[PDB]
């Protein structure tokens, strides 16, 4: 899929809940001081937008492409379709904003996990969490891709269950 | 460039195009002014 | 509080340059960077130089409070009264400072960890002591650390 | 140029004779805005900001604030070239038909440019105000025969994602039934932030004398206009009659911001440059008109349509 | 500085093309008073007088007179600062992005700082509007999340020592009901000897709905404002319509002696001297704004809640 | 000092956000003058 | 010396140089890259060819 996503026949239809879209602002609290990385990554493997992605040196360049908690080199904030390039949040940054999952029944505190896909889970799964994920808010359904406002900071000492 | 101007005198057809179009926005312009509802 | 606002009678000698900043009041930390992140969050109780966790729950933003362990979530380096505000450094970012120690037996070269009141405390592990506690007044104990982390 | 083209010359003479378009009075002066084209299509971008979060404190320092993010979105609107032809008689030849205070062959129902013109242009602009209002060009009363227009190109009768409401052709003559129908649309309007605006209802004759009626000492018309000041923040709600429609209510705001009207400069009649001549004294001449440029948001329009069978 | 500051210079020229915010629609102009503070708290002193006994008769000689007493009443506001950051391109950067008819890049959602500056206002002003009406800040529709404010720091709709009613569930639908609590809560309004002022009335739109049903060829709005004209000397009655509040009615005199609106002169959005820059085409820029600053006497704001569960 | 003076040149920063409040100010001052309740 | 810092003029004047060679092996070759072995190969845009390939 893509972000921007086609000529309308009419417009769309308070401020209030405007910031549900699918190619809204990531971050949304942001910083100065913030690293932001480039990369190159697959065009036709995995859609890396508002995804955990990995490292993965290839023979020509380093790309990135959606990966587990487990190997996870950072988030993947925004995308350039022209250049098919993504930009990396690295994982020793802090992040708080709008993240791509799969469950579309998702309360607020509750602890989260990245999947083998780079998509936010509810970490009662089962595999040992190994980065403090929690939910600011529940789980909401663009019409489909289910999206969640989580903070992430850092990883986790020991690997919870 | 506007019909509505006595001095105005248009060179060319293109010209008289565009004095009929402002002529006719002016016109539109001055209805809603006197339009009372 | 952080500066606890008494009107004296006398001026106070102050003019020794020496053991002058090991003080309750001295916010911030000893060395900071330009690049350091900062950031502000609603906070209950009193967790000044303490380590705070994040509490979520009419319906509010979630808020701070003095904590750790698994739930660390960073340090309070400094306090707003009048906003009921505290300036948080993230786990994420390392920080060099005076912080609160549960008590006395703190010594250099102790790894510690921030307890259930976001205190520091002898052995994962988060910040190694860089000097003996030294007591403020009363049972509060200042501890000079160098965060790195969580093990 | 007025000293060669004496057609020219007798249209910009005449040009003010020609009355108002009526579909002015279905649009506030702000709504209406003129574009630069003839034919083709355009892109409009409508640009939006939205929150990302609450405020940030500004206390002692911070670096962490609360963002504010954009959105955009595009409508592709179409814009058609029609022309005309008329027949009238040549400049040299109106000395030998210029009878008593009057120019032109009864018989032969030949008639001078200027004349030409003027009434011509008077029956392009009704069918220009036709279309505005029903989307359709047709030039039967049954509304048949219509000609094939491109998509993008809709009146304010089949804008499409609008509230379309029936009234079964049972209840066909029941007031009450229709306004039930009415209030049911009404509810489903969306004004959003902009719905503190002037209001614009048009019917159609039938519709009109059920108006009247007394409601089942007040009148169906009275209680109409209290239930859309109900929803506009009780401000001006304007009643008008066409014969243009066939058993339809239209209701609408008066907002730029909601419904706005994108004409070509070049929308209403223009004369072309070229002309028939021959050994006659008989010419000929050509009009020009274009079409579209309406463009509204979704749910903002109540089409209310009364079904007869 | 124009010549420096090209940011400061963009935001002079568009910031006329701002929309006032609608809250001054529920003030009247002498309810408004700007303060200069960004942040923090001020006190204000209100003095009265008072007579001690009857007047002292002059007659021959006498010394001993009836003496006027004084009075004096500390109030305390909150002001607190908040701040918002948005990205836009980069001045230099422009005219690579200039394209027909627009400027900006439809696929990155960035805008020039003209227009997105004027695009963030708007919001800004939305959140103030909503929060002086109301008293909270949210971006929910749920109204969760709530960003905790400081003491002193109140709205029309969360003002303390007001007449506060409520309506049962069971009730929700049945206007005599309801029209009876507002009965009750105007009974208990004291305005004392400034009763002589005009009143306005702020409803939501599905009370607005439910005003304009037949009195049960009357109306319920026509008692209503009957009602409140009884108390008030007869003077003007307002009504407003607002999609902020949600089975909610506010009923407050238009009296700056009663009700008092002291908002910081910083209150609307403001730019901010710092600007990020880097290497890259995209810069930061924040906006400032102040909240807080309303004032009112005791026992002068009915607040009617029509619960739904 | 406001922006609607076309003979205003602001100096520096503080006496354009003066200007902006002042601005502010004159614009609630007009639009109360053209309400008509 | 002992740190490999020089005046912004110089360091310039370099930096530009090691540039307009890099551009050149592209318009020549039509690949970007810094390795003698020629792998490691930036990825560019489509319709973006030097005259060799």
């Amino acid at each position: 899929y893509s972000k921007s996503m086609i000529e309308n026949k009419v417009f769309s239809s308070c401020f209030k809940s405007k910031n549900e879209r699918v190619d809204a602002y990531s971050f949304a609290c942001s910083s100065y001081t913030d690293k932001i990385e480039e990369y190159l990554y697959d065009p036709a493997n995995s859609f890396p937008y508002k995804r955990g992605v990995k490292l993965v040196p290839k023979e020509n360049s380093i790309y990135v492409e959606v990966g587990a908690d487990t190997d996870m080199y950072g988030i993947c904030v925004d995308v350039c379709e022209f250049s098919c390039t993504a930009y990396v949040l690295p994982i020793t940054n802090n992040f708080e904003g709008y993240l791509v999952t799969r469950n579309p029944s998702i309360k607020i505190g509750e602890i989260l996990d990245i999947n083998n896909n780079g998509v936010i889970i509810k970490a009662g799964g089962g595999p040992p969490t190994a980065i403090n994920i929690y939910a600011l808010s529940d789980s909401f359904t663009i019409n489909s891709i289910n999206l969640i406002k989580v903070a992430i900071f850092g990883n986790r000492g020991l690997e919870k269950t | 460039a506007s019909l509505l101007d006595s001095n105005f005198v248009p060179i060319n057809f293109t010209e008289f195009v565009q004095a009929i179009s402002n002529t006719y926005k002016q016109r539109r312009i001055q209805f809603y002014e006197n339009l009372k509802r | 509080m952080k500066n606890p606002q008494h009107d004296a009678s006398l001026l106070s000698n102050s003019n020794e340059f020496r053991d002058k900043n090991v003080e309750f009041f001295a916010s911030g930390g000893t060395r900071t960077s330009k690049f350091d992140k900062l950031e502000n969050h609603p906070f209950l109780g009193y967790p000044y130089k303490r380590g705070v966790k994040r509490v979520i729950q009419s319906h509010y933003e979630p808020h701070v409070e003095a904590g750790g362990g698994e739930d660390l979530y960073g340090i309070c380096i400094d306090i707003d009264e009048f906003s009921k505000t505290a300036t948080i450094v993230p786990i994420t970012n390392n920080f060099e400072g005076y912080l609160v120690a549960k008590d006395s037996t703190v010594k250099v070269k102790d790894k510690l960890i921030f307890n259930k009141d976001g205190a520091l405390e002898k052995v994962t592990i988060n910040a190694t002591a860089l000097t003996d506690a030294k007591q403020i007044s009363n049972e509060v104990y200042l501890v000079k650390v160098a965060v790195f982390g969580n093990k | 140029l007025f000293d060669e083209n004496y057609y020219a010359k007798a249209v910009a003479n005449i040009i003010g004779e020609v009355k108002d378009p009526i579909m002015y009075k279905w649009f506030s002066p702000d709504q209406i805005e003129d574009v630069d084209l003839q034919m083709g299509y355009q892109k409009t971008v409508k640009w939006d900001a939205f929150l990302n979060a609450n405020p940030t404190t500004i206390a002692n320092e911070v670096n962490t604030i609360s963002t504010i993010g954009f959105s955009s979105e595009v409508v592709r609107l179409n814009y058609l070239k029609l022309q005309y032809k008329f027949r009238h008689l040549k400049q040299t030849s109106e000395k030998f038909y210029t009878s008593d205070s009057y120019i032109g062959d009864i018989n032969n129902n030949l008639l001078p440019f200027a004349q030409a013109y003027k009434l011509a242009s008077s029956e392009i602009i009704k069918l220009i105000n036709h279309f505005v209002l029903t989307g359709t060009v047709s030039i039967q009363k049954d509304g048949k025969n219509q000609k094939r227009l491109l998509p993008n190109m809709y009146g304010l009768l089949n804008m499409p994602e609008q509230i379309k409401e029936e009234v079964a052709s049972g209840d066909k003559d029941k007031m009450d039934k229709i306004f039930e129908k009415i209030e049911a649309g009404l509810s489903k309007l969306e004004l959003g932030d902009e719905f503190s605006t002037p209001m614009m209802v048009i019917v159609d004759p039938a519709t009109s004398l059920k108006l009247v009626k007394p409601y089942a000492c007040e009148k169906w018309e009275d209680v109409l206009i209290q239930t859309i000041k109900a929803i506009n923040n009780r401000e001006d709600v304007y009643i008008e009659t066409s014969n243009l429609l066939k058993h339809k209510i239209l209701i609408y705001p008066l907002n730029s911001e909601l419904i706005k009207f994108k004409p070509s400069k070049y929308m209403l009649p223009t004369p072309n440059e070229q002309v028939d001549k021959d050994s006659t004294d008989v010419a000929h001449s050509y009009i020009d008109f274009v079409l579209g440029g309406l463009l509204a948001t979704r749910k903002t329009i109540l089409q209310v349509n009364i079904k007869q069978s």
